[PDB]
């Protein structure tokens, strides 16, 4: 149990860095947003 | 001329419906109408 406590609590420790130091972490979600803002922006340029 | 109120405007034959406001945009002497991403006229220069 103690050995797993250290291994678990350290594992959650690494997630922070992998999230904060890497922009590609959310690259799925950031694309889901960058598709709509891409689709609407193009839909406005169509007026030209 | 009416500023800051919804009006039906004719400027140099360009017609439409807008809210005429002041602006700091600076046209070179030969430019008359400004245009937008949608090419709908954003800014005009008061002729008189
Ligand atoms: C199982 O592996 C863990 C680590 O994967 C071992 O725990 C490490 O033991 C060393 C001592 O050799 C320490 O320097 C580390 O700090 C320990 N890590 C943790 C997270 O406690 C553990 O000793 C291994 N057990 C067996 C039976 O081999
Ligand atoms: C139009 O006439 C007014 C006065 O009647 C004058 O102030 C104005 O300068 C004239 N238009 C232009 C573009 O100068």
């Amino acid at each position: 149990q103690k050995l797993i406590a250290n291994q678990f609590n350290s594992a959650i420790g690494k997630i922070q860095d992998s999230l904060s130091s890497t922009a590609s972490a959310l690259g799925k979600l950031q694309d889901v947003v960058n598709q709509n803002a891409q689709a609407l922006n193009t839909l406005v340029k169509q007026l030209s | 001329l009416v500023k800051n109120k919804c009006v039906n405007f004719n400027f140099n034959g360009l017609t439409g419906t807008g809210v005429l406001t002041e602006s700091n945009k600076k046209f070179l002497p030969f430019q008359q109408f400004g245009r937008d991403i949608a090419d709908t006229t954003d800014a005009v220069r008061d002729p008189q």
